[PDB]
């Protein structure tokens, strides 16, 4: 939960660890920078670019690349709420970056820009795309993006697939704590290398969030009903969570197991559990009911199984699991 | 001018001698590296610019103090819990390391050469207070009288044996070493600067860690005035027959006093803590400050 | 055999720092983690808009030596039990932005003084910290057995020592280590870091720290007496306070300057060494029972 | 917690049955009224009034009877977030009051007013004044209050005092819940008509807030000592709390028993509890600490006995109560 905690100097390192998904975000910036400034407006349109939620800087060194290998002249602001990174981020803008790159130390939802920007950049999306608050995050800070304003990424949708693991459900099981409900292990999902499980059907598109986003209100609860046609007869355990994005146009990043980013490894599935196993026969649909659902001050999710029979609704009210705000 | 090609951003020290040259110390209290360094502008108006001063040095740790020694010697308080003796060579173009010696165990807060100028003194985060021997580059004695930190330590201004010491541990302490137990406790909120009368002997003030500075002699009821929001840093009279008093604080603000501690002269032109204030013995109204902004200023003080 | 470190509070270039102390045969670095003299303000402007970054960079070593090889010390001007309500505000968000620095480079343990009797709004931030996030780090506690104001030298001529024995009263470090684990609810994170003076104390009140958590000693340089050759030894007594450790497998730490200058700085260390290969070897018992020592077990 | 929760219908019918303290509001603002109109623009001076957190309407009807006792016009506003009470409002609106009294449905710390107040009127005060963060509402409605603008209440002080209660410690220990730390009924005060209680000491002054605040960023975390004398052996288990509040000058409303307001009786202490009895003798003293925490989304109290034995520090980072923003 990147936005409610402050990530470990050790958690950024393992981001920056993936040569892939930076060479994306560099191609996305690069292909951007391309079709906002003509080849005559080279040397006299300056692009604002701004990476919210900055990290380290691998974005922001992702972004300086691109306007090299553009031939295109940018503008950084490198918005960080994370005081400790801002620490990595200031000695790197004194040390290497200098003018071009002014670091912000500040929350992107509060944040009051001097300047409206051409292009913001952002890399908070979670292993079921919007469980870090990305959209909640982009929404505060849409107001300083300018009117013909391009966000990368620009889009993002959750998958979900039914699973089959007996060894998972034992796993989850094993989690009960003191001094909370005997049954919150159920109730929240789990970033997990799912191994030794079985796929009852194919992952379909859950939850979508566009950036920027022109529909009043925006209201990024949601509520949806998928159907996965069962040909095997099973135990339904759970949930697997993937995602995909757009970056810019056909430039992606994915780790739906079907369209998989290639060596985009530091990324692993989500998993929903179910608290009572669920006997499926051949033939048989599984229907699942996910709300995506938040006050002011959290947002959740809440699950139920409805066909072939009914499981409770999980984390009702996020009694169990929250995202902090 | 064979020197560092940047001093550090966080002036500590400025000191005017004789004629009129600049001395500055400086330290890099954040960033990669946490040296310091110490320079000497003979055109004061051209500090902090690099490429403008007389003579320039790195030293290996931070500088916390500093202090001439006579018109070439420079006594340095230091980060590694040394003190410092460098020396301006015989065409003032080179500040060349005469000793640097490891006597305390932490960082060495504060420096003054004693009467003579063949002695000084030293307090350190150590708790210990050290009288120096500067030719033979010893230590005389060491004294453990204060309970916490020291502050500060300042000489008499004309008896060799007598200094003011302050500390953590709410003390304010007169020394005389010719004395069998040395110190003598003065009778709120922790001093943290002394500042000896020049002109009256048994008279010196305290700035204290709440913004208060006080006026005290030493036979008895002292004269007192909030003068700055935050910590007391600094206390400097000025060369005046009838001296004013600079006064500067963490609040960034220099405030300039009469014989009554009523305000005269304010400056809020500093945007980070104002670290000292020297007078100018050419023009005696001139004070100079320089502070952790980076910034030398002059001040032009109403007289 | 023994495990030890070197405490530092000026540290130039952290490279160069390691190296040194790492060829010195040390084990770890206590070091500050943002300049010891760096004041900062959160709440007044100017000052609280001071730009640059407000420390070194996580990056200058590799998080296997961050994770291993540094103890984090917090800054001497925090002083959350200050009188001054301004001190006291500017220190809670100091010592809750040092622990958050510490915590982010996932440093094994990090140094707090308990320097006076209140302790309280520093074991609240503490507290405070303990409960917010990564529940690993330990929290070493550096207090010494004997008080400064009851070891300064009888130099105060208005104000002379007390010549008289205060049997509670020598105990008193004892109480503010109490004192502030109990504030603290005995977290299992919150240890002491035990500072030995040149004169040790009678011994009830170094028998009044058995049972407590010491995870490390500090050992001061001027503590060290001279012999015929010039090298850095202990008297007898501090040596019998040594090998009382050493059962209790605790960290050695080494503080302050080079006090055998014409001696090498290594044979402080070199001196610990010798005194744990020359120690009883352990008995049936002894050599029996490593690895149950206050081990609970059910009993068959 | 009226700020967190909406009160139910009867809670505010509790709450208008005290005829003495409304009659205590009527009264300074009758005395405000003529303090800020001369005689003389009696007919040209219309006082902007805002009640903020108007409940079902009797500060409302108040202020209307202060403005006809002192022959002063007055133009209402009638802020409530609870839109159950703001049904009572309106419908009171429409059958009664008419254009003079302008319901708004809002929080006060996100309401545009559309003019600036001359008086804003509240009672906003829990049993320890602060409790259900009165300055927090207060300091988001300060902006809309004009320079020379008066707040009633002016300034609130909560008391300490400590107690023994053999019978109330029982009382607490036995509010063990299932699925929660098994300490938590400890850290957490109690509104409670103390009875069968001894108290050790005097009420002692423990925090107090001022209306409008003039101390920039305001903070309104705190942390108190106090220091109490006992006479008597006996055993600490608590200490109760109470109140006082200046309406408006010598106008007063307290809980505090030496200054009872009188006839005031939906009002009874608060108690903070200890986990572990604490053995007190004859001349010793009793020695409280008290903070008053926050975040961005709650606010809490820690507390600690320092002498004459340290106790642990309570409730601390809110994780056994919290009072919601
Ligand atoms: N509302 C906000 N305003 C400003 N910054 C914000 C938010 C919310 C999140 N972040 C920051 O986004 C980064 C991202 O999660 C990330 C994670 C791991 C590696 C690299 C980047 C984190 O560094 C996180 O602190
Ligand atoms: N931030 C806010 N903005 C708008 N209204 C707010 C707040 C916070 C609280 N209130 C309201 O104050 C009333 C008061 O507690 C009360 C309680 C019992 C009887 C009469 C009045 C309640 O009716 C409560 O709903």
């Amino acid at each position: 939960q990147p936005l409610m905690d402050n990530l470990e100097s050790q958690t950024y390192e393992v981001f920056e660890k993936d040569p892939i998904k930076y060479s994306q975000y560099q191609q996305a910036i690069y292909k951007c920078l391309l079709d906002r400034v003509p080849e005559e407006e080279k040397d006299t349109n300056v692009q604002v670019l701004m990476v919210l939620g900055a990290g380290r800087g691998p974005l922001v060194n992702a972004s300086l690349r691109a306007a090299k290998q553009a031939d295109r002249r940018i503008k950084l602001y490198a918005v960080e709420k994370n005081p400790n990174a801002v620490v990595t981020l200031e000695n790197w803008q004194f040390e290497e970056w200098g003018s071009q790159v002014t670091v912000v130390s500040s929350d992107m939802r509060e944040w009051v820009a001097p300047e409206k920007a051409d292009i913001i950049v952002s890399e908070l999306l979670g292993s079921f795309a919007d469980n870090e608050l990305s959209p909640e995050c982009l929404d505060g800070a849409q107001h300083f993006l300018k009117d013909d304003g391009v966000s990368i990424p620009g889009e993002y949708t959750s998958f979900l697939a039914p699973i089959s693991s007996s060894k998972l459900y034992n796993e989850v099981r094993a989690c009960r704590e003191k001094d909370r409900d005997p049954e919150a292990q159920f109730e929240m999902p789990y970033v997990v290398r799912l191994h030794n499980f079985h796929q009852l059907s194919a992952p379909q598109p859950c939850f979508t969030f566009s950036h920027p986003n022109r529909d009043p209100m925006i209201d990024n609860n949601r509520y949806c009903t998928l159907e996965f046609p069962v040909e095997v007869n099973t135990v339904l355990h759970g949930f697997a969570g993937y995602f995909e994005t757009v970056l810019y146009q056909d430039i992606t990043l994915s780790i739906r197991p079907e369209t998989h980013s290639p060596g985009m490894f530091s990324w692993f599935p989500i998993l929903f559990p179910i608290k009572q196993p669920i006997t499926v026969r051949e033939g048989q649909t599984i229907c699942v009911r996910f709300w995506r659902c938040s006050n002011s001050k959290k947002v959740w999710y809440e699950w139920a199984v409805t066909a072939p029979v009914c499981s409770a609704i999980h984390n009702p009210t996020g009694r169990s699991y929250t995202i902090g705000l | 001018p064979n020197a560092p090609a940047c001093m550090e951003r966080q002036l500590e020290a400025a000191r005017y001698r004789s004629d009129g040259a600049l001395l500055l110390g400086a330290s890099s209290l954040s960033g990669r590296c946490w040296a310091g360094s110490l320079w000497l502008f003979k055109d004061p108006c051209a500090a902090p610019n690099e490429g403008f001063c007389s003579a320039g040095v790195q030293t290996e740790a931070g500088v916390a103090d500093l202090t001439w020694v006579g018109e070439r010697g420079i006594l340095v308080a230091s980060d590694s819990g040394a003190v410092e003796l460098w020396e301006l060579d015989e065409n003032e173009t080179l500040i060349v390391s005469k000793f640097c010696k490891y006597e305390h165990d932490d960082i060495v807060s504060t420096v003054s050469v004693l009467s003579s100028g063949t002695q000084a003194v030293s307090g350190s985060k150590d708790i210990c207070i050290k009288v120096w021997d500067l030719a033979q580059q010893v230590v005389l004695s060491s004294y453990r009288a204060h309970a916490a930190q020291v502050t500060c330590v300042a000489a008499s201004p004309h008896k060799d044996s007598v200094f003011l010491s302050c500390s953590e541990d709410n003390r304010i302490l007169l020394w005389d070493t010719r004395c069998p137990k040395p110190a003598s406790q003065i009778g709120g909120y922790l001093p943290t600067s002394l500042a000896w009368h020049p002109q009256q002997s048994e008279v010196f003030v305290f700035g204290d860690e709440n913004g208060t500075v006080s006026l005290v002699d030493t036979k008895s009821c002292v004269l007192s005035s909030a003068v700055h929001s935050q910590c007391v840093t600094g206390l400097v009279f000025s060369p005046h027959s009838v001296p004013f008093l600079a006064s500067l604080s963490e609040d960034c603000s220099l405030a300039v006093l009469d014989s009554s501690l009523s305000e005269l002269f304010r400056s809020q032109a500093h945007r980070d803590f104002v670290r000292d204030a020297t007078w100018s013995p050419l023009n005696h109204s001139l004070l100079t400050t320089v502070g952790w902004d980076h910034q030398v200023v002059h001040h032009v003080v109403p007289t | 055999r023994v495990s030890s470190g070197r405490d530092l509070n000026c540290v130039p270039e952290i490279a160069d720092t390691l190296g040194a102390v790492a060829k010195q045969g040390f084990d770890f670095l206590c070091m500050p983690v943002f300049h010891p003299r760096f004041k900062r303000e959160f709440i007044q402007e100017p000052a609280k808009n001071r730009p640059g970054p407000q420390t070194r960079s996580d990056l200058l070593l590799s998080g296997r030596d961050w994770n291993t090889l540094i103890v984090g010390k917090l800054s001497p001007w925090i002083r959350p039990d200050s009188k001054v309500e301004k001190i006291r505000r500017n220190s809670e968000a100091a010592m809750l932005q040092e622990l958050n620095f510490g915590a982010y480079l996932g440093l094994p343990a990090f140094l707090l003084p308990l320097n006076q009797e209140d302790n309280t709004n520093l074991a609240r931030v503490l507290t405070n910290h303990i409960h917010t996030g990564h529940h690993s780090s330990m929290f070493w506690m550096r207090v010494p057995l004997v008080a400064p104001e009851d070891l300064r030298d009888d130099i105060i001529e208005n104000a002379p020592t007390t010549h008289t024995e205060e049997y509670s009263g020598e105990e008193k470090t004892w109480m503010w280590w109490h004192n502030f684990r109990t504030l603290c609810d005995y977290s299992k994170r919150i240890a002491v870091a035990l500072e030995i003076g040149a004169d040790l104390p009678s011994n009830h009140v170094i028998d009044r720290w058995l049972g407590e958590p010491i995870k490390a000693a500090i050992l001061p340089t001027s503590i060290f007496l001279t012999n015929k050759k010039g090298f850095p030894v202990l008297s007898k007594m501090h040596q019998r306070l040594i090998f009382r450790l050493l059962k209790l497998e605790v960290q050695f730490i080494i503080t302050g300057t080079n006090h055998h200058s014409e001696k090498e700085f290594c044979s402080y260390l070199q001196y610990l060494e010798y005194l744990s290969q020359n120690r009883p070897p352990p008995n049936a018992y002894e050599l029996f029972a490593k690895g149950y020592e206050d081990y609970l077990q059910s009993p068959l």
